[PDB]
């Protein structure tokens, strides 16, 4: 019942501070715990120290003593973390979560934030339509794509038909290209009776950008 | 007993005034609730409250107050509810408390 | 305090037993907790208390061991047991997790199904093309594509990208990105994906043209 | 325990009699007493006649000849009958009981007397189904209209009181004609859109109809 | 009989801030020891629930930020948190002479950090359609505060007097509002028109958003 509720992405530059916000919903605040944690890309999670509010307990790792900064104003329910010294090493999913019981397992694990740190600067994506197999109708599995290619910052989030066709869906991890700015190739075997007779939009939401694009897709002749 | 009350003078304490009998009645031992409500000839008649009820004041309330259901796992009472008392729950035995809240904390910590 | 796990890629497949290690480095009595963090979303609680089953979680995610060893398992592996189980204590001051022991199911062997389509009308007034040959359901992973343009290699003109063991049935997905500069592909006329795979008899040409 | 049900008729025309009947339980009338208590929409309460155990009763002062509350000890009920019905006395009427000495405690859900002339009318219910227009971010939303009815309470619920959180029922406004609408704005996860369906129902005591409607995106 | 003023009559307070309320009586309510009064809380909806039932003394079940004080004329309810669901009508009564009195009372409100609307066009059901009326829905969401002009565009012409508009209450858990403007016409009407859309004006978002729906 409880939830934990972040931003959507970031992105700064080294030596920079942005403020990730955890808000809680569902309980009161004056009695809400909150913990922060780190996960790097491939490693393992982190932990660093928590933020009682109603009796405003402050506890920090000694590892992450002077990165993590915690604040909170008790008018919105919310916790900030501003993140200090922002080194290349920080682009990571950021996790807050809460336990219930007074041991601390961690139950309540709010949405992850997905900050990158780089000295390069935002673009927004370009979601070329990718033609399904019509020649190679004998599969009977035509698929159907949107090249999401040339956008920089790692959070992309392509849904399909606004989220009513999620069987099948493949949303391969991005590339580096040459040029310097990822790109994927989401993809779904649609069946072939079905692929002439209803709409198979995409939708690629590429929040740091703050470009939403609504890119249809129809076979050609 | 219905002592009758004069304008310019209160009841003594222990002593409550009845708004239908309009005359003042007794205030009984916590632990029990009023089952049958002072009347003009009739004193207060309380009745001990059920399990996991209690009372901690002298009361003419109809219905006792509810204790916490369980502890859980690792958690040992360190207070039974009574009747006259509630169930604080607390840390687990080897261990403490660190942090605080109204009855039972939210953060425990090894005995070190 | 730290807390390490023992081996990171537990292979195994439907049936089998899993045993994923936890070993702390202090006396930690009866403190830890299971996370599986299928990649993408946030870690979910299998466990708690080394033994006890949290709530909704399935009972075939029973926790066992106490001390210093402590040690997940399934003993009816199925599909959707694809993640990262992490370990954790409840002692310290800095509470340490470990590496993830990621499972990874086996099975039998599946033929890729190769698709090929060229590139969109406005991507070719854009400035570069794209000629993305994906395969799908392949298994082993082991799998080469290569690029003909012409019946002519290619090399160092494409960017593959696979995902990760299917949630489902345990499969796989390939993508090959091939892309050309704005006169390279008006220059050549036919093009085709080939694909070796160890299910495959033989290798599976898929070409297109102009058309 | 203790409950008290609260009934009366939702609609009644000017200079008509008047009948509520409030049905208790968990406690018994011969020591405690039930007083009424009613509330002007979006006013505040005025108080109403009470019974004690014995039988005398307290009335209000401008309304001193107007209640005849009595009681029926034996069943467990208080029943009051109220008589020249002007068109200002459209309110709620909450039963209620004074078992502290007064100090309201439990109460029950009023029935929202009406005093008017017109006829009752069913509501018409109209599936407001959502779209792409609809969808943003990760949420959707749907709608369940309801039209064209009188008098004015009217009970709304989705998938049969399951689907609870991020449920809201808009307050009924006054139609020219003479008549009320509303509609709901139920938010549903999108990551959900194509399964979980999702019916709503209307149901209108006065016209004795309970009609059902499902919203498919 | 006894009147009861109240002050204030309605006041917006924010979550955690203190709140203060005072029923002052014409006649002194204090007839033994301890004045007599009552402090109820009805929720929007909701039945009134007791709370502050003698002068101080509080209800069995009742959280403790509330409290009482006062006798004669002068009276205080406390509410020194006040949480997200704390929004309601206090109310104040007398329990000395017949008849027994209320008040008008207050209506405690939440005042929280401004938020962003999101405008939402819904079309006429067909249903309607074949029953001779159109009726299109442009709702807000989770929009504060209260103030938001909604105005509808026909084919870039204002539609004016045609149209209503109901909005909710604070919403217990994280006091969020709501409005509905609905926007009628005839099918003789509907037919002679075409694209529809909406603007929003609140002090939330940057300029007026627009969510238009194509005719047929």
């Amino acid at each position: 019942k409880v939830q934990l509720q972040q931003s959507g992405a970031e992105l700064v530059k080294p030596g920079a501070s942005v403020k990730l916000s955890c808000k809680a919903s569902g309980y009161t605040f004056t009695e809400s715990i909150i913990h922060w944690v780190k996960q790097r890309s491939g490693q393992g999670l982190e932990w660093i120290g928590w933020f009682y509010p109603g009796s405003d307990n402050i506890n920090y790792n000694e590892k992450f003593k002077d990165k993590a900064t915690l604040t909170a104003d008790k008018s919105s329910s919310t916790v900030y973390m501003e993140l200090t010294r922002l080194t290349s090493e920080d682009s990571a999913v950021y996790f807050c979560a809460s336990h219930e019981g007074p041991y601390v397992y961690f139950d309540y694990w709010g949405q992850g934030t997905t900050l990158t740190v780089s000295s390069a600067s935002t673009k927004g994506p370009s979601v070329f339509p990718l033609a399904p197999s019509s020649k190679s109708t004998s599969g009977g599995t035509a698929a159907l794509g949107c090249l999401v290619k040339d956008y920089f910052p790692e959070p992309v989030t392509v849904s399909w038909n606004s989220g009513a066709l999620t069987s099948g869906v493949h949303t391969f991890p991005a590339v580096l290209q040459s040029s310097g700015l990822y790109s994927l190739s989401s993809v779904v075997t649609v069946p072939s009776s079905s692929l002439g007779t209803q709409t198979y939009i995409c939708n690629v939401n590429h929040k740091p950008s703050n470009t939403k694009v609504d890119k249809k897709v129809e076979p050609k002749s | 007993t219905p002592y009758a009350p004069e304008p310019g003078s209160t009841c003594r304490l222990r002593e409550y005034y009845d708004q239908t009998a309009q005359m003042c009645c007794s205030k009984c031992s916590p632990g029990q609730h009023a089952k049958v409500f002072c009347t003009k000839t009739s004193d207060t008649v309380c009745d001990s409250c059920e399990d996991s009820t209690y009372t901690q004041l002298w009361n003419w309330v109809p219905e006792c107050l509810s204790c916490g259901s369980r502890c859980s796992s690792d958690q040992v009472e360190t207070q039974a509810c009574t009747r006259e008392q509630n169930r604080i729950c607390t840390c687990r035995p080897g261990w403490y408390c660190a942090l605080s809240k109204q009855e039972g904390c939210r953060l425990c910590a090894p005995l070190r | 305090i730290v807390m390490t796990q023992s081996h990171k890629f537990m292979s195994t497949s439907v049936g089998d037993r899993v045993s994923i290690t936890c070993k702390a480095s202090q006396d930690v009595s009866t403190a830890v907790a299971w996370y599986q963090q299928k990649p993408g979303q946030s870690p979910k609680l299998l466990i708690y208390w080394t033994s006890t089953r949290h709530t909704g979680v399935p009972d075939r995610f029973t926790g066992s061991g106490s001390g210093t060893d402590y040690t997940l398992t399934i003993s009816s592996v199925q599909a959707e047991d694809l993640a990262l189980y992490y370990c954790q204590h409840h002692y310290s001051t800095p509470y340490t997790f470990g590496g993830g022991t990621k499972l990874e199911i086996q099975r039998t062997v599946a033929a890729p199904s190769v698709f090929i389509f060229p590139p969109s009308d406005e991507q070719l007034k854009s400035g570069t093309a794209s000629v993305v040959c994906l395969l799908n359901n392949f298994y082993p992973r082991e799998a080469k594509v290569q690029w003909k343009v012409d019946n002519a290699l290619q090399s160092g003109n494409s960017q593959e990208s696979v995902t990760e063991q299917d949630s489902k049935d345990s499969t796989y997905s390939l993508s090959s990105t091939l892309t050309l500069s704005k006169a390279d592909y008006e220059k050549h006329k036919v093009y085709a994906c080939e694909v070796t795979h160890q299910g495959l008899s033989s290798p599976v040409t898929k070409s297109f043209n102009r058309g």
